[PDB]
């Protein structure tokens, strides 16, 4: 939901 | 090394205006949301604003304390994020940082601005090779993976780096001794064999739909 990008 | 470098801070009179900048290098800036967070003389961190991606039309969210006085923006072809601050007041005094990535892996050095609930353990003492556990509790109810708990380390003095994001994901290059968890209804960070260099303040942050709340921070003393 927040920036979950690895 | 990744690098975020803030500028534009200084000394301002109440009622005044100031624009901060932050330039990113050494990674793909435009793939990540960015945030401003501010520390403040009482120690303690307060999230200020976020901005998302182009594909989100650069949507933004602000803490209520700054809503309508501050504006966050970004320029991807410049690798930059900005914080326009109007109507400053004494209580905006602090050190401001741009930070992002999974979800607070990277932090700038901070730029100082002088204008002139989440619960953690207060303090813990350890020594090298002991195991220590820090906890992060929510008054609103149970902490879950939907809160994307982060843990961030502040070394002496004002040097921040993200340790854990998404509850249990070590950020890249973080030493293996730092271990994130959900335990019962709390998030927790375990240092599995502390080292002398881990003396620092450890903050957690939880996500509540569209804003972050940072805890008060736990002061870790490491003897020996
Ligand atoms: C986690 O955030 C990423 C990157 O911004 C994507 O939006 C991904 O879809 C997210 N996952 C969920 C379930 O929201």
């Amino acid at each position: 939901a927040p920036d979950s990008r690895p | 090394q990744v690098q975020l470098q803030e500028s534009g801070g200084g000394l301002v009179q109440p009622g005044g205006s100031m624009k901060l900048s932050c330039v990113a290098s050494g990674f793909t800036f435009s793939n990540y949301w960015m945030n401003w967070v501010r520390q403040s003389p009482e120690k303690g961190l307060e999230w200020v604003a976020e901005i998302r991606l182009k594909s989100n039309n650069y949507a933004t969210h602000y803490a209520e304390s700054v809503k309508g006085r501050f504006t966050i923006s970004r320029d991807d072809s410049k690798s930059s994020v900005y914080l326009q601050m109007n109507n400053l007041r004494a209580e905006d005094t602090g050190i401001y940082y741009c930070t992002g990535v999974g979800q607070f892996a990277y932090w700038g050095q901070g730029t100082t601005v002088t204008v002139s609930v989440v619960t953690q353990e207060s303090a813990l003492t350890t020594s090298p090779g002991e195991t220590v556990t820090l906890t992060c509790r929510s008054s609103t109810g149970a902490v879950t993976t939907s809160n994307y708990a982060n843990w961030v380390q502040e070394k002496p003095d004002h040097l921040f780096t993200g340790l854990i994001g998404g509850t249990n994901n070590r950020a890249p290059g973080v030493p293996a001794r730092f271990s994130g968890s959900l335990i019962g209804d709390k998030a927790a960070l375990t240092i599995t064999g502390a080292q002398t260099e881990d003396e620092a303040i450890y903050f957690c942050a939880l996500w509540y739909s569209n804003h972050w709340v940072f805890g008060g921070g736990t002061k870790l003393t490491v003897l020996g």
